């Protein structure tokens, strides 16, 4: 399919920017995590970002390590997270749905076969948080093989070199990094150099969503503003859920609340 | 792109977040060039001598082997300061950390022994020193913990996942991923991100080196096999390091069995477990059947891990090293049995190495054979625990 190169033509097309959430599937419990999503996209999210619960996600800061724990006390496995993933898709047909995952759930029992599942419940893209440019080429190749684009990390910093290979390898957006260290809202990136937003045109790169510490709406205006295509936020977003979990009711009103504030930011 | 080579056949690598990448390669750099220098060699083998007390002594066991044709010599890494082979390599992370120009350390531990070494090699050179350490591992290690911040280390319990030695590594990971500007990470064993495996290899090989200058001058000959404990790696590929080449002299690893490999709790994923990706590594790992990385056990927590470094699946994996699993009891038998006939306390790590040679020497008592186990570290630190086993018995 081609649901981010359609999502961005149509952004583009009314000079707009997209607004990414991102949230822990089946935290805190499948049916609320539904509801949750359902309650992103009716807010206005553009696209999702969807954790699969992992033991050791060492890429992710206090936040999003306890929506992990939450999924786990819940008893959320990789295979309800496929069924939930379906439903997803089974309800909202061109909402692109990128996965964040860690490399021993894509890799433990077959890296084909893991993306032909993703494939199957209309995954559009997977972001493999400890497979560096270096060593993704399996990766890439199965999930080119499947339809689904391989999302690549673009440091603050990133050399000429690394820029080459990420515009080259990754498909569906250019992952762009806010700062160094792991996901967490109290913790805010910088606004994306001209330079490697430029750069990344200049080498056609996949079109690039700002990412990390990004918790208010003057930040998601900036990234765009800065020539990114929108803006990724996960933690954020969680801590809605966490403060929240003995009032469902209330963790919806401020999701939307929050997300209608996040996407309104993007808009020319 | 690296200098050296990431990977040991199929296992190894660098899977870590793209951001830690520039960190590994100014590592390998720093480590190839230090290998290269005279000087730092120089200064390393001054600290291994006249503070660690190198080269530790290689011990002849006659009471042990009485009546049996194996003869068995335990190398003394138990004589080293500190009271385990980790000395040797903290040393020389430590030289690599100012080598780059960094003024701080970050390390993992479980068992609590890596972030003493840390602590110490810190202390000594003036690092700044913060280790992480599982909050049910700071629960069990007093002792461990309160050496390390009298050696002026800060302890960060870890409260995340299952609050033991695997989520201690994640954390220093998640720490070095926004510090190792100013931070090295002094990770604790031959495994996680190339270039970890090489490194921590190459600053453990004196073990081996001195080990076949020994059995050579005691022996005339290179021993029949080499034993030692497999946790992480480092001891044993320190000891193995220097035999590679010579084809005639087995290496053997001892993982730990735990209550039993059939029970399922053991921390012996090199031959019961499946090869996943964790820790910055491709390796065999105890894992459920859906990729969670799982819970191992050993009695002894230097060996309490679920995975294993990629050199050692590597050298299973082509014949050239064989590797076997003790239980608990038989560790507590062969401490029992070294204290008794030896007068020497093993940690019950290298209890685990002593009781498979014993298990070699008691099977086939006739079978000439010269025996080296690496005598890992010193057991003081077990006695209580093995004083409360054999309160029952
Ligand atoms: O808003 P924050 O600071 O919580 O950031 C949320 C990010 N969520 S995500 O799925 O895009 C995401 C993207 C990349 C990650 O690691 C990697 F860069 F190493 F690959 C981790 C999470
Ligand atoms: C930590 C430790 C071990 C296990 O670690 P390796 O890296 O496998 O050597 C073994 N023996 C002792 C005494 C230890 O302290
Ligand atoms: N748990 C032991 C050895 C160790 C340190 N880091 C490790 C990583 C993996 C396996 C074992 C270890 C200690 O802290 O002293
Ligand atoms: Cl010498
Ligand atoms: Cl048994
Ligand atoms: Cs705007
Ligand atoms: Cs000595
Ligand atoms: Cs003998
Ligand atoms: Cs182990």
């Amino acid at each position: 399919m081609e649901r981010y190169e359609n999502l961005f033509a149509q952004l583009n097309d009314r000079r707009e920017g997209a607004f990414v959430p991102f949230v822990t599937l089946g935290d805190p419990g499948i049916e609320q995590s539904l509801k949750i999503i359902d309650t992103l996209i009716d807010a206005g999210a553009d696209a999702l970002e969807l954790g699969v619960p992992f033991s050791d996600p060492l890429a992710d800061g206090p936040t999003i390590q306890n929506a992990n724990l939450r999924a786990f006390a819940a008893g959320v496995t990789p295979a309800q997270c496929f069924e939930m993933l379906a439903l997803i898709r089974e309800k909202h047909p061109t909402i692109p749905i990128g996965l964040l995952m860690y490399a021993n759930l894509v890799f433990n029992n077959g890296i084909d076969a893991f993306y032909a599942r993703c494939e199957q419940v209309g995954v559009d893209s997977v972001l493999v948080a400890d497979v560096p440019v270096e060593e993704s080429a399996p990766f890439r190749q199965a999930a080119l093989r499947h339809n689904i684009a391989p999302i690549f990390i673009c440091p603050p910093n990133a050399d000429d070199d690394l820029l080459r290979q990420v515009a080259s390898y990754g498909r569906g957006y250019t992952y762009l990094l806010s700062r160094s260290g792991v996901t967490g809202a109290e913790n805010r990136g910088a606004l994306p150099l001209h330079h490697l937003i430029e750069k990344l045109k200049e080498y056609h790169a996949a079109p690039a969503l700002q990412g990390f510490g990004i918790s208010s709406p003057e930040q998601v205006s900036a990234a765009v503003r800065a020539g990114a295509a929108g803006a990724i936020s996960g933690s954020a977003i969680v801590k809605i859920i966490e403060k929240n979990l003995a009032s469902p009711k209330q963790m919806l009103a401020e999701l939307r609340s929050f997300v209608s504030a996040m996407k309104a930011a993007s808009r020319a | 792109t690296t200098l050296l080579n990431p990977y040991f056949g199929e296992f190894g690598g660098m899977y870590v977040p793209q951001i830690l990448m520039p960190a590994l390669n100014q590592l390998e750099e720093a480590f190839v060039s230090a290998q290269k220098d005279p000087e730092f060699q120089a200064q390393f083998a001054d600290l291994l001598k006249n503070y660690a007390g190198r080269p530790t002594a290689l011990t002849k066991c006659q009471n042990i082997t009485a009546g049996t044709r194996t003869t068995l010599y335990l190398k003394r890494e138990d004589l080293l300061h500190g009271g385990a082979h980790k000395t040797n390599q903290v040393l020389g992370q430590a030289l690599l950390a100012k080598r780059m120009g960094k003024s701080e350390i970050i390390a993992e531990t479980g068992a609590g022994q890596h972030g003493v070494a840390s602590a110490l090699a810190s202390a000594l050179l003036g690092l700044k020193c913060r280790i992480y350490m599982g909050a049910k591992d700071v629960e069990r290690q007093s002792p461990n913990v309160f050496r390390m911040r009298l050696m002026g280390a800060e302890v960060i319990p870890v409260h995340s996942g299952s609050a033991t030695l695997k989520d201690a590594c994640n954390e220093a990971l998640r720490d070095w991923s926004g510090s190792y500007e100013t931070a090295h990470y002094m990770l604790g064993t031959a495994a996680g991100p190339h270039p970890y495996p090489t490194i921590v290899r190459e600053f453990q090989r004196m073990i081996g080196e001195e080990t076949k200058a020994q059995i050579l001058d005691k022996e005339g000959r290179l021993p029949d096999a080499v034993i030692a404990c497999v946790g992480g790696g480092s001891n044993a590929i320190g000891m193995f390091a220097d035999f590679i080449n010579d084809t005639s002299v087995g290496l053997i690893g001892v993982e730990p069995g735990g209550h039993g490999i059939e029970t399922g709790e053991h921390g012996a994923p090199l031959k019961h477990g499946r090869v996943g990706i964790y820790f910055g590594m491709k390796a065999p790992m105890m894992q459920t059947a859906d990729g969670q990385i799982e819970e191992s056990y050993s009695i002894s927590a230097g060996l309490d891990f679920p995975s294993v470094g990629p050199q050692h699946a590597y050298l299973n994996s082509i014949g050239r090293a064989d590797y076997v699993s003790i239980t608990d009891d038989e560790a507590l038998e062969a401490f029992k049995t070294l204290c008794r006939h030896e007068g020497i306390i093993p940690a019950l790590e290298s209890s685990h190495a002593l009781a498979h040679a014993l298990k070699m020497m008691r099977e086939q008592p006739e079978k000439e054979q010269l025996l080296v186990v690496n005598l890992s570290g010193r057991g003081d630190k077990d006695i209580f625990t093995v004083h409360d086993i054999l309160k029952a018995r």
